[PDB]
């Protein structure tokens, strides 16, 4: 097929990018850091919201490193104009670069938690593995699809723009607005409202952010402390079960992938 | 009957930047597209690739429909300027092309030696020349027997050794049968190897045809120069008899602005009569009859 | 030193009541009779400097109307101006001036003494190491010390081991300490005011006593000291602007930044209701002081909230209700009273700088903020505080600031 | 003097620069955001503020002066330049000049309207406290900002790609602003025995973002000494760049 | 008054000498070719002439002076190769920031995008400027003040033959006036007809230098003589190779003659004497053969 064939090249010029490389080690670095911390409290709701909290930073970073010069690095690098005659679709040298990068992503966190757990299971004595491998089984196959937002976000502003020193800047600006900027104007609304504004309409605004999402998923059964939460503790007035919440997360992918094609296909 | 463009009027934005081209090319010969860098000549090249639309017109190429798959195995584009993955090494960039067109494999270790690369295979295009790009540009373009190459302007950042040795790679296919399209703008030099012509300027496709044709459906002089010619009293005058003006700029560089319709009786007066030391019949060069044409459209 | 019957007292009435009239005396006085003296208003009994003015050595004694000038100041010797024996019980000094170096009422061994409404100005020069107590009071169970105006004494309302006594209402201005406890089991002291004290309220080794509705305006250094004090209650005090300085001896306390709040080793008390306002210090909390209920205080406008140089947790919430913080940056959304995230007032990086001072150098870094962000972000690395679950969004002392 | 005419050109060509435009705008913003609650909610503010222009003028001077040599060798201008009558100090030292007086224009942005917001919201301010505590504060602003200008001329003429300079000029922002404190605060709270505390205000002077703040805070040694500790650091990183560029 | 006496130079990186024993002499007017490979053999002749690098056994006299004197650089212009100025700054501007530098007239800036063509395209950013348009740019950059020596790297690149006919207008007005200038190029059919004497160097050292008159004599290159329909192909082949040329075969009614170019004297008589000239081309052996025959006569 023609969307593995070009998904084999993604897989091998994504794994010599140096400075994905050293984001996805400082991932493991990480990780292993977070949970011998967690290992040395002992607690158990507060090594999983810092687990969540450091893919929120991460995981939006290696998927933005990646694929901001997917399509505008290929148009301007001259290999695009030459892989549309070559015998493909504009639908298959997306969906393959998507595949492409997102095994990458799939092997970034698999590396990632994958040390993260065997600094537990070799750490903290007694620990229930089947607790363990449920929870950080979790934690792989959600990280991924935050991953895979954000890849898919990149794909939306690689083909709009025509440059790809405007792409990093965008590119930058999309980390910056739904990691660190989103928490913050909800945290601002709420604080200058006092709680105020509306009192059923506020818990729906996460949904209107994939990392918060993402963050509602692994603290679903790891309650434990209010504050641990901050903004979201917003999430308990959440009327919607767990399952829902996967399927907004990959209503995310879906819907800014196939803004992502349609973009693409009028390029 | 490789390229048979027939009435091709293509609009976009409501301007008409391409109009009525009836471009037949054979299926031998090697065409030469000799416009600007505008949108004549660059609109014909993304049409015969297929990732255009005629807008009141056909393209059919290779007897089909441009965008098939299954013609499109059988093309072969050198774009302008490709600076293509500079983390991938040599062979791992052109076998990621020999999955994508089809080719077998095996063609992919006697490409980058028929190409002059294989000293640089295994090694990162990050550490390329610009040369190095055109000549893997190249091998990407013979991959799996093209019956169309598109070469355009495939000479740029190259050294005249190669660029000698790749006329002759095109020559090659040329007796095996496959057409080859040069969109170039290094015009001196690259009328001695191709067929035809088509010198499009403004949309219009102006002329068309051979270079004896277009010589002859353009009345140009022929411009003898003789550097260091042994006596040039009478060398002024004994060629001026028929109506060729021995106009000079230099302490000797006369050279004689010839109507080309007196070629019998300046060659009988020279050899019959007085021993010379360096004739120089010279065509009218591609610049001078593309100097012509896109003078005459404005 | 000759006796109260030496004078030239007018009898108003006949059941041992007498009334000095206006002029002046002279020299020390001493009460052997239970004689219910009043005076007139211009009655100044003014000694010549030396010994107790006004012995009390009879039961019974309703001393009214004095005023008080220039007794002794050997405080060896205790030279006081009112000197009330064990035997002379529930003794009344009701509404009299007083002026002169030494103790003003010392009493010890006493029962139910009544010290109400006087005004003991103490001294001017001396060094506030050798000027006397105002209401010194020595091991009483009974009295009922009210609305006095002690000014410019050593160390105030000092109190040793008396048991059941009430301090209701009374003005203490620019003494050393403002009330000072000493082993007082089972004490009440209400409404108390003291101004510009090097420490306001000296709690020492006294327990299940009341401490209520007091307040202490613009003190140095110490708010309310509470050392080694079990079964109290604070409810509703206002401690107001605890601003830097020194004691100047630095005998029992040492030199302090301002604390509103001081708790050492008082490991049972209930802390409700109550004010600490703008010092550098809203509460200091020692390691060993720990477990008790401090719930609906109001720490506002204060430098530094909570000083806790510990890793234990500490739950700041009695009946998921807690207190009102300043910088408590939260949201209501459940209309009630309470706050919805909890709220921690102290960092990690908050507490290098108490343990390590060479952290001030560093305090105003770009890494000291991203340490503080990091804590909020990664809850692995805050250690385990001082915090409230349910904090208060509204001020809770709105009647205090009256 | 050709040094001032290779100064008008980084001016035209700084000022247009998109990515320093959208950071002088996002600087002069938070400089009013935390002016607007630190006066409605003056040391407490400029401690702050002092705060904010270590995290963002090393960041507006690595921004402008990363791609200055090596921009150029890319661009092939620099070759060109060389051809001309000028030296190698006076492209080094037009260019200092000229990304200078950038950053000298955007404290005047990004801190006149954040003084602006004190002298005009808290009505009462005392304003001949604050024009010298503000005068104190955009010039070392300006000269914390002139540092990270001469390291980016360090790094700048050392590589040869433009890629690897974006990567050491990421590093030097790294290291210079919060990685050197935070070894400075694990050699304290992680060694006490052999690390004297009073050796601590010496190593201050090898941080320039840390005599920023010791300027804005205002100890063992004078304020003077710190004026003449923040001013070597651009000399002599500047002289260092001076020697790294005449080896290309 | 030779512009450039290279005099014997030898330059050395460590021990490879890249350039050993150059000995350049360039007029007063001439037009130079330096062609040869893109590695150290050409790269760093050009430098030499430059004030970027010092003759390592040798000296070098541009124009009389040292190379690096501020009196050189004011009257020498360079256009380098690949070049992409600064693209947030405007057309316009940018001159007017090299006629700064240079001491030009301010008032010759006006007069040079008009000259070289970018008076529509002026007060608009580098950024959207083609290739040719900045080599529009780059050449109007050399031209400023007064020059007398110019070294072109490949001028010529992106740009329209009519744009390319335009430039080499410009040099052959620009050497009557008197300035001799150096081309490094290496489309070489197309720059023949205007060098003047090409200077073709190998890997090392300098393998040719003179004008293409003497580089046709002393090289021995066949004439390519080319005809279609004289008499008859096949009455014709016969006769070249008694006479010891070679006659080429081809399929039909066309006559391809690679002669020796010694006897062609007499070769023409026949062919003048049995028929028609009415479709001759006599071709001297080109700048692209001189320079594949100089490169196998080393290397
Ligand atoms: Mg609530």
């Amino acid at each position: 097929n023609q969307v593995w064939n070009i998904a084999r090249k993604e897989l091998s010029d994504g794994l010599r990018n140096r400075w994905l490389l050293a984001i996805s080690l400082l991932f493991a670095v990480l990780a292993v850091g977070i949970a011998w911390l967690g290992a040395a409290a002992s607690s158990i709701p507060a090594t999983i919201a810092s687990l969540a909290s450091l893919a929120t930073f991460l995981m939006p970073l290696i998927a933005l490193l990646l694929a901001y010069d997917a399509i505008v690095g290929e148009d301007e690098g001259g290999t695009l104009m030459l892989l549309l005659t070559y015998p493909l679709g504009r639908g298959q040298i997306l969906l393959g670069k998507f595949v492409g990068h997102g095994l990458i992503l799939a092997l970034a966190v698999l590396i990632g938690f994958g040390c993260a757990a065997l600094a537990i299971a070799l750490l903290v004595e007694g620990v229930e593995l089947g607790m363990l491998f449920w929870a950080f089984g979790r934690f792989m196959i959600s990280s991924t699809l935050l991953g895979w937002v954000f890849l898919a976000f990149a794909y939306v502003l690689s083909g709009k723009v025509n440059e790809k020193s405007s792409a990093a800047g965008l590119a930058l600006g999309v980390w910056f607005l739904f990691v660190l900027v989103f928490d913050l104007v909800l945290l601002a609304l709420l604080v200058l409202s006092e709680g105020k504004f509306n009192p059923e309409l506020l818990p729906w605004l996460l949904l209107l952010n994939p990392t918060d999402i993402y963050r509602l998923i692994n603290l679903s059964g790891f309650e434990g402390s209010g504050s641990a939460m901050g903004v979201l503790s917003l999430g308990a007035d959440l009327p919607v079960p767990a399952a829902v919440l996967w399927l907004c997360l990959l209503a995310w992918i879906g819907v800014s992938l196939l803004l992502a094609y349609a973009i693409f296909r009028r390029r | 009957n490789a390229v048979e463009i027939q009435g091709v009027s293509q609009r976009y934005g409501s301007m008409t930047v391409l109009h009525d081209l009836n471009l037949n090319l054979g299926e031998g010969e090697v065409l030469g597209l000799f416009g600007h860098n505008g949108a004549g000549k660059t609109t014909s090249m993304k049409l015969i690739l297929g990732l255009l639309s005629p807008s009141e017109g056909q393209v059919k190429v290779l007897g089909r429909a441009p965008n098939d798959p299954q013609v499109r195995r059988q093309l072969g584009y050198l774009p302008e300027n490709v600076t293509f993955y500079p983390q991938l090494s040599g062979r791992e960039t052109l076998r990621h092309f020999a999955r994508l067109k089809g080719a077998a494999l095996t063609q992919v270790d006697e490409l980058l030696e028929q190409v002059g690369l294989a000293h640089a295979a295994d090694r990162r295009v990050k550490t390329y020349s610009k040369g190095m790009r055109q000549r893997l540009g190249l091998a990407q373009a013979l991959l799996g027997e093209p019956r169309l190459l598109l070469l355009d302007e495939p000479t740029v950042g190259l050294d005249p050794i190669a660029t000698q040795d790749l006329y002759l790679l095109i020559d090659r296919l040329r007796q095996r049968g496959t057409s080859i399209i040069l969109c170039s703008h290094v015009l001196p030099g690259v009328e001695a190897h191709i067929n035809r012509a088509a010198i499009l300027a403004k949309g219009c496709l102006q002329a068309v045809g051979s270079l004896s044709q277009l010589r002859a459906e353009a009345g140009l002089p022929v411009r003898i120069r003789a550097s260091g010619i042994s006596e040039r009293d009478s060398w002024l005058q004994r060629w001026t008899d028929a109506g060729h003006s021995a106009r000079g700029l230099s302490e000797s560089s006369i050279e004689v602005v010839a109507v080309n319709g007196h070629k019998l009786v300046l060659l009988r007066q020279l050899l019959g009569e007085g021993e010379p030391e360096d004739i120089e019949i010279h065509q009218p060069s591609l610049e001078d009859l593309y100097r012509y044409y896109m003078e005459r459209a404005g | 030193a000759p006796q109260s019957i030496t004078t030239l007292p007018l009898q108003p009435d006949g059941e041992n009541r007498w009334r000095l009239p206006a002029g002046e005396y002279q020299g020390q006085f001493t009460i052997e009779q239970p004689m219910q003296l009043r005076c007139e208003p211009g009655a100044v009994i003014q000694s010549q400097g030396q010994g107790s003015s006004l012995l009390i050595s009879a039961p019974d004694v309703l001393v009214e109307g004095c005023t008080l000038y220039e007794w002794g100041s050997d405080l060896t010797a205790m030279d006081s101006a009112v000197f009330i024996l064990p035997a002379a019980e529930r003794a009344q000094i009701s509404n009299n001036r007083m002026r002169g170096p030494g103790f003003g009422v010392f009493v010890d061994g006493t029962r139910d003494v009544q010290v109400i409404g006087n005004e003991i100005d103490g001294d001017a020069g001396v060094r506030s190491q050798d000027r006397g107590n105002g209401i010194h009071l020595f091991a009483v169970s009974g009295a009922r010390v009210l609305h006095n105006h002690v000014r410019n004494a050593r160390d105030g309302i000092y109190i040793d081991t008396s048991n059941g006594n009430h301090l209701e209402g009374n003005v203490i201005e620019d003494v050393r300490y403002g009330v000072h406890y000493m082993f007082a089991n089972e004490n009440s002291l209400i409404d108390n005011v003291t101004r510009r004290t090097r420490t306001g309220y000296a709690l020492m080794q006294s327990r299940k006593l009341t401490v209520t509705g007091n307040r202490s305006e613009q003190d140095q250094n110490y708010g309310i000291l509470m050392n080694y004090i079990t079964y109290s209650t604070i409810t509703g005090n206002f401690v107001s602007d605890v601003q830097r300085g020194d004691t100047g001896g630095d005998s029992m306390i040492s030199g302090g930044e301002g604390k509103a709040l001081f708790i050492y080793n008082s490991l049972f008390n209930t802390i409700e209701n109550n004010h600490f306002e703008k010092s550098s210090l809203g509460i200091h909390l020692t390691a060993g002081s720990e477990d008790n209920r401090i719930s609906g205080n109001a720490f506002v406008g204060n430098q530094q909230q909570v000083k806790y140089v510990a890793s234990r947790t500490q739950e700041w919430s009695v009946d998921g209700r807690g207190n009102y913080w300043s910088d408590y940056l939260g949201w209501d959304r459940n209309n009630d009273g309470l706050g919805d995230i909890a709220y921690e007032p102290n960092d990690n990086v908050d507490r290098l700088l108490w343990l390590y001072p060479q952290v001030r150098l560093l305090m105003n870094s770009p890494s000291i903020e991203v340490l503080r962000w990091v804590q909020r972000a990664f809850p692995v690395i805050k250690s385990p505080g001082v915090q409230d679950s349910h904090p208060l969004m509204k001020l809770p002392t709105e009647k205090l600031l009256t």
